[PDB]
């Protein structure tokens, strides 16, 4: 896999390490919860813990999001990721509507 | 095939290592000045240049990507100049002063315990560094271990905590390998003298998965000895000379997965001494 | 103004009920022969079917889909004095599981249908006994538990009864439940029920009078408006009714529209989330289409057969 990563096939070197067998192991630092949808409480994971419903909703299809999303660290919202890339790939503003330029805030 | 760059220097290039993947030929001389060079495509261009030394710079190390584009400087000044490229531009980020002599070499370790930049002090020590984030590097050091100073730095491998170890050697003659312990203060395990004369480059093999520790030790006496320890609890190097160098050799570098010794010496000539079956190394240049 | 079409469809005989989804690229279908099948429109517009399966061994009264903000989900009613509860999981062919299912219910369930978007993830079912008891679950994310909220009595023969679509919490919900008993006395064939937030209970808001013919179904439409909404009841006579708000906030109960154009008892009522039709299917298997005017006015518009 060390090989292969400095060859420059990323892909190839996880494939290759999908077959170890001791753990994966998870990184410790800095972790990303969000604000419930209903409840507004911080929940780690992707139903609530009171309300037991869906945290994140699409700001795009206003729809429960559980898969692939991006979001900004400036404006706090976030979204589908094929949906974003949409939104993005035209457009300099926050389709939440709040003026965060993203393309500059979150391109850190 | 080969392509050519041309160092433009106004002294003589003494280092050179390439990018992990291999864009960003380095040049050291005693310009007083190193710099990058990028070699994509077969092409030569001064992409970035550097300048912050006082006298000649005898080294040029990299880091692994992981840890970001950082590079290391070994002055006769007595100095570590780390050069980091941010925003698309070279710019200095780090000094150190914590030798009383010219540093002879810096290795890196291996990336899946950190970043250290060990390098050794010539007088009788050496100098581990690593980074602990935020620009804080704390430089631990060694307490008179050669005898005239060390001169080359040599990184073990990583293996199955993850107990840290490197070998070294100088012009005592002889070549040790420096363990560190579990409390963080190193402690000697091993000593091998072998060399009739001042060792110049001591190189330690890159491992594959094999049960088997390999390290090629130049020397001033011009002897190429594979050392070679067939038990992980022996302990014992049992050297076998290669080759007999009309001078002094000068380097020592392995090949990617531990096949093929790299040489050059006095002759101005570089044997790509690789083994045989008998046992036996012959030179296929 | 009228244009009827057909489309190839692949089908045995007559179903028991179908529905619909709010992307227009899904529907299902629940035949006589109690088995539940779903048909998907595709992007050229073609219906192709993706499942079929059997629900239970009574027949599948009717079939109510789900919203789109809680997830893939269909919703059973079986005359087998149960309820099914079936959420497609593809591994890609679909594959449809019933991962919970209703059956406090002595007798056979009439319908069920999802209650309002605004209430969370609940539902409802109203059997032959005038019993409707309605069901909240609050693991959203967990299908297979089901809390019976609560439970109401209609004392009167309970066949289809709609929730009404006041949802926003700036008002209080409603639900009409409606009867098809064929009492020789006269009685009131619908009844307003709304919960209470302070008592957490539901009272007969008000007991719609006006009704007393048989009635097959109830359709209420989505405001969407500004003030209030309007009804309908499919029986013999087709009549629409506008409440006008003043425990319970009373009503103004009166007539807005009433069409007998279909001369026969009403089985099935058309759907409009824009207001302006009021369609209904009866007896006589012509499709009877009604809407507003210029003059506010309810006239019928379109007319078209069965075949
Ligand atoms: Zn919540
Ligand atoms: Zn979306
Ligand atoms: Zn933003």
């Amino acid at each position: 896999g060390e090989i292969l990563y400095r060859w420059g096939l990323r892909e190839k070197r996880a494939e290759v390490l999908k077959f170890v067998s001791c753990p994966p192991d998870p990184h410790k630092g800095i972790e990303f919860g969000v604000y419930c949808s209903h409840c507004r409480s911080e929940v780690r994971g992707t139903q609530c813990a009171i309300c037991k419903g869906f945290t994140f909703q699409c700001a795009i299809c206003h729809v429960a999001v559980r898969g692939s999303s991006n979001f900004c660290l400036t404006c706090g919202h976030g979204g589908h990721t094929s949906h974003m890339m949409e939104w993005f790939r035209t457009q300099e503003v926050c389709p939440t509507g709040c003026g965060c330029h993203c393309l500059l805030e979150s391109t850190f | 095939v080969i392509n050519t760059v041309d160092t433009s220097h106004e002294d003589m290039i003494h280092d050179a290592q390439m990018d992990y993947y291999g864009t960003r030929l380095a040049t050291c001389s005693s310009d007083r000045s190193v710099k990058i060079f990028d070699v994509r495509n077969g092409g030569q261009i001064l992409i970035a240049d550097l300048r912050g030394h006082e006298g000649p710079v005898w080294q040029v190390a990299w880091a692994h990507p992981m840890y970001g584009n950082i590079l290391a400087s070994c002055s006769y000044d007595r100095k570590v100049i780390i050069w980091r490229e941010e925003n698309g531009t070279w710019e200095k980020s780090h000094e150190h002063a914590g030798h009383d002599s010219s540093v002879n070499s810096v290795c890196w370790a291996p990336h899946d315990y950190g970043l250290i930049l060990a390098c050794g002090s010539s007088d009788g020590a050496i100098s581990l560094l690593t980074y602990t984030g935020e620009g804080q590097w704390e430089v631990k050091k060694i307490n008179n271990a050669h005898t005239i100073g060390c001169n080359a730095v040599s990184w073990a491998p990583a293996v199955v905590n993850y107990i840290k170890r490197f070998a070294s050697g100088g012009c005592d003659n002889l070549i040790k390998l420096w363990k560190e312990e579990e409390d963080g203060q190193w402690k000697e395990e091993q000593k091998l003298e072998a060399h009739s004369d001042w060792v110049r480059d001591v190189a330690w093999a890159p491992s594959i998965g094999l049960p088997t520790s390999t390290i090629a030790s130049c020397s001033q006496d011009g002897r190429v000895f594979i050392w070679t320890c067939d038990d992980a609890s022996s302990n014992t190097w049992s050297p076998k000379l290669l080759h007999k160098f009309n001078d002094v050799v000068w380097h020592v570098s392995w090949s990617i997965t531990a096949n093929i010794l790299a040489v050059s010496g006095g002759d101005n000539k570089v044997t790509l001494w690789k083994e045989s079956v008998d046992g036996q190394w012959v030179c296929i240049s | 103004m009228f244009v009827a079409r057909s489309i190839a469809a692949d089908h045995k005989d007559l179903i028991h009920d179908v529905s619909f989804d709010f992307h227009g690229r899904r529907m299902a279908t629940c035949s006589s022969d109690q088995s539940v099948k779903v048909w998907d429109k595709s992007e050229s517009g073609d219906w192709h079917c993706t499942a079929s399966w059997k629900t239970h061994s009574g027949s599948v009264w009717r079939v109510t889909w789900a919203h789109p903000e809680f997830g893939q989900v269909l919703a059973s009613c079986s005359f087998d004095r149960t309820a099914a509860v079936w959420e497609e999981i593809v591994g890609g062919q679909s594959h449809w599981v019933k991962r919970t299912t209703l059956v406090d219910s002595r007798t056979s369930v009439t319908d069920v249908k999802f209650a309002p978007k605004h209430m969370g993830l609940m539902l409802a079912t109203c059997s032959a006994d005038g019993i409707v008891r309605i069901y909240e679950a609050p693991d959203v994310m967990n299908l297979s538990q089901w809390s019976l909220q609560h439970e109401i009595s209609c004392k009167l023969s309970c066949s289809c009864i709609s929730w009404n679509p006041s949802s926003s919490r700036a008002h209080s919900p409603m639900i009409a439940v409606g009867s098809d008993d064929s009492s020789p006395n006269a009685m009131a064939k619908v009844q307003i029920f709304e919960y209470n937030e302070n008592t957490r209970k539901y009272a007969k808001a008000e007991t719609l009078m006006t009704v007393t013919d048989p009635v097959h179904d109830i359709a209420f439409a989505p405001n969407l408006g500004r003030s209030f909404h309007i009804l309908a009841i499919a029986t013999k006579d087709v009549r629409i009714f506008t409440l006008k708000p003043v425990g319970p906030t009373k009503f103004e109960i009166h007539i807005v529209a009433q069409f007998d154009n279909h001369n026969s008892q009403v089985w099935r009522v058309s759907w409009n989330i824009t207001g302006t039709v009021l369609a209904s299917s009866g007896d006589d298997g012509c499709v009877r289409l009604w809407k507003a005017n210029y003059m506010d006015n309810w006239k019928c518009t379109g007319i078209l057969k069965g075949n």
